[PDB]
RNA sequence: GGAGUAUGGUCGCAAGGCUGAAAAAUUGACGGAAGGGCACCACCAGGGGUGGAGC
């Protein structure tokens, strides 16, 4: 109830904030615009169900018109068998419904960051109606592949080895009937809980891009459409790179319940740009529109196209993965770390983050030139419960 | 060689069938290569496309028929249908009366099948 | 945005532009210690009102004048300069409330 | 096309582990034996 | 080890805490890291309720072990300047 | 040092999607009519339950 925010603008960023720092939030004011629709998004609200079902002592409490929520933060204990499941390596079901339209890296990119703070280990299992495992057109969401090997290697940056994180799909779904639906259910099994992330330092130039390696996944469509697609991604890249190399994948379809039909159906690329100097990596992604059938070769280009923008673009993460690096590099030793963000990298979503991380009390973050430094000072939280045997 | 041809109701896009048991289908402005179906086991016969180009059936030699949805050409449900090479196919284009999306079926086995 | 990208991505004179211009542990422990305690005092040696006050804070070592509002006025009556004052810094987990699991032992000389 | 990889390039790619950036009959005593 | 008698390590982490019955050598043995060297190897706290001193990221002073897992090399000899045994004893306070 | 037997690691193969859920036979498939055998799940002669009230 004590601390005040407004407004549905990074409304992830804050709840997870909040769950990290112990500092109870109020959210006033989600929709007052729409008519139609007032109140909490489904997302959203299943959002608030993952957050209380993996925290405890967490209270969640929203208004009646669903425009106002105050939440009042518990610690991260994760899947210990007396409070969230039975066993220890059992995995804590999460169902999020059929009118869910915005991707499961939605769910996955404040749960992998809120996850190397918790007690025990984190074994959540989304399932349900509405798992979109792709991109989305939506918030244009990232997928599967390109949240994996795009920013988990950012938490081995971090001192968080990606030798313990088990992130497996088990079945791979698009959207389908609008933007609403999914089917694809996936299970992310972080091991690797640390006290305090190391203070890293990117400052060295990330000059020489090495190599290009990406994904293009179908799901109910033929299994041309990746080849095709290959084919444009390499006739944009062979002026630049010698070495792009894509991974063609082939699913089926995904049977949801109504008695279950086959939706999902869809197919997208994600490139990855490996940069020969150290974990700098640029990531982009396409999907097809889930009712428009377009053509492959324009997906191809187009995210050749976003991906030589990125590479033109970033300084040294790209704004996908700017907010998850610099509030991890928050939540590290009470020294300073040093991004090297790139001048058009800078985003309203990483300002409105330094502003969240200002009101929460966090240190705040000096700028200088070298693309712009932004050294941030941590605060020396690190994750509250841990048995120090 | 090219065994059966047709366009789209609103003259959007091509589809040629050959002799290698594929279909290609282009777009009708540039021949440009928008997809091309598989999965047929004996060369196509025929093929005919709905009145709002959301779906293709496609007649092959292999004694069956193909519905494709011609958006990503995702094959609905190959039916087997015929007990021989299964001739011409044909759609009726009026959905004025409510029945847009039926369509026929000729055989070498002296059948029409609705 | 998709057809302003096709264009800027489509000037081929861009795309060359870009392809030119892209593409004893002991001892050893306690070094990287002071590496870090190096990097930070030459990373805030570069601005004073932004990174020297509201950056690093007030930095230690230096005397400072405290004002703490909202003291109880029992504190101002029964203080005498004997029992001196210790001020200390909470953090954010400091303030938290909890079960506390402890590891407890009774002391060798209490009866 | 020769998008095909390799074995060793999907063993790092395409698993479930994200790669890590820290990497770069003579003689007849013997037949008769 | 080395050329000395005895040598310090720090503590990494005392495996075997989760064991069952309470004086086995998994439950006895702790894993420490040599200053002098690098490497981490395996050592003995010479009793069960005496693991209880033992805490992670500690100076501890270690040498050989003569006489259930056969082959382990090291015990525990003091820990953080002051010897285990008078921790076991209760003769003294460990300083942290 | 040789020969066996185990135990736990490490590596290599397995581990690349004309794809998208619901035959065999000269020996095989199914019957019919006639004639037998058996049966307190049949006939015949009797007996006994349950089923009506309450637990």
């Amino acid at each position: 109830e004590f601390l005040r925010f407004t407004g549905h603008r990074a409304f992830t960023q804050r709840l997870v904030l909040a769950t990290l720092y112990g500092r109870p939030i109020h959210i006033s004011k989600i929709r007052s615009s729409s008519a139609t629709n007032p109140g909490l998004a489904p997302h959203e609200i299943s959002f608030l169900r993952l957050l209380e079902s993996v925290t405890n002592g967490s209270i969640i409490d929203v208004s009646y018109s669903g425009t106002t929520i105050t939440y009042q933060p518990g610690l991260i204990t994760g899947t210990v068998p007396g409070m969230n499941a039975s066993l220890s390596s059992d995995a804590i079901e999460h169902v999020i419904p059929a009118t869910n339209t915005r991707g499961i890296t939605y769910f996955l990119i404040p749960l992998a960051l809120l996850a190397p703070f918790s007690k025990a280990h984190l074994n959540v299992r989304f399932t349900g109606p509405g798992v979109i495992t792709s991109a989305t057109h939506g918030a244009r969401d990232l997928s599967i592949d390109t949240f994996r090997t795009a920013v988990l290697p950012l938490y081995g940056l971090f001192g968080i080895p990606p030798a313990r994180i088990e992130l497996r799909v088990l079945q791979r779904s698009c959207a389908g009937p609008g933007g609403k639906g999914g089917g694809g259910i996936v299970e992310m099994r972080f091991a690797s809980q640390v006290r305090l992330p190391k203070t890293l330092h990117l400052n060295r130039r990330p000059g020489k891009v090495r190599r290009i390696r990406g994904v293009a996944y179908c799901t109910g469509v033929a299994a041309s459409h990746n080849n095709r697609m290959i084919t444009a991604a390499r006739g944009v890249l062979n002026q630049l790179v010698s070495d792009v190399h894509i991974a063609a994948q082939y699913d089926p379809a995904p049977l949801v319940a109504e008695q279950k039909k086959k939706t999902g159906i869809g197919f997208g690329l994600s490139l990855v740009a490996e940069t020969s100097a150290e974990g700098v990596i640029y990531a982009a992604d396409e999907v097809a529109p889930p009712e428009g059938g377009v053509v492959p070769e324009d997906i191809g280009e187009k995210c050749a196209y976003q991906l030589l923008d990125v590479i033109a673009q970033g300084g040294c993460v790209m704004a996908a993965s700017a907010p998850t690096v610099l509030t991890l590099m928050a939540m590290g030793s009470e020294d300073v770390g040093r991004l090297r963000l790139g001048r058009r990298v800078v985003s309203p979503e990483l300002l409105e983050l330094a502003r969240d991380l200002k009101a929460f009390g966090a240190a705040s973050w000096g700028i200088r030139d070298a693309d712009l430094i932004v050294s941030v000072k941590g605060t020396g939280v690190g994750n509250v419960g841990r048995k120090v045997a | 060689d090219i065994l059966s041809l047709r366009f789209s109701p609103d003259a959007r896009l091509l589809a040629v069938a050959l002799l290698d048991s594929t279909v290609k289908v282009f777009f009708n402005d540039t021949l440009k290569l928008y997809l091309n179906l598989y999965g047929h086991k004996l060369p196509v016969l025929s093929m005919d496309i709905s009145y709002d180009s959301k779906l293709i059936v496609t007649s092959s030699a292999d004694k069956n028929i193909r519905i494709w949805g011609l958006d990503f050409g995702d094959c609905h449900k190959a039916l087997f249908g015929h007990q021989d090479s299964i001739l011409q196919v044909a759609f009726i284009p009026h959905n004025s009366d409510g029945n847009g999306h039926y369509f026929f079926s000729a055989s070498k086995d002296r059948t029409i099948k609705y | 945005d998709y057809e302003e990208l096709k264009t800027k991505w489509s000037n081929p004179e861009n795309i060359d532009a870009l392809r030119r211009t892209r593409f004893q542990w002991y001892e050893m422990q306690k070094a990287m210690l002071q590496k870090q305690l190096d990097i930070n005092k030459a990373e805030y040696a570069e601005l004073d009102e932004h990174q020297r006050r509201q950056v690093e804070g007030y930095r230690a070592g230096k005397y400072a004048r405290l004002v703490i509002e909202g003291v109880p006025a029992e504190f101002c009556k029964n203080f005498q300069p004997r029992m001196p004052i210790l001020v200390g810094g909470l953090s954010a987990t400091e303030d938290r409330f909890g079960f506390v699991q402890v590891r407890i032992k009774r002391h060798r000389w209490h009866k | 096309a020769d998008g095909k990889m390799s074995k060793q390039e999907l063993k790092v790619y395409l698993s479930s582990r994200p790669p890590d950036p820290t990497r770069k009959p003579e003689d007849s005593a013997e037949l008769l034996a | 080890f080395g050329g000395s008698s005895h040598a310090k390590g720090i503590v990494l982490e005392k495996v075997g805490v989760e064991a069952k019955q309470p004086n086995s050598a998994i439950r006895k043995c702790v894993r420490v890291q040599l200053i002098k060297n690098g490497k981490k190897v395996t050592a003995f706290v010479p009793n069960d309720g005496c693991l209880n001193f033992v805490d992670e990221n500690d100076e501890v002073l270690l040498a050989g072990f003569g006489r259930d897992i056969p082959g382990v090399r090291f015990k525990v000899v003091k820990v953080s300047g002051v010897g285990l045994l008078a921790l076991w004893k209760e003769k003294k306070e460990k300083p942290r």
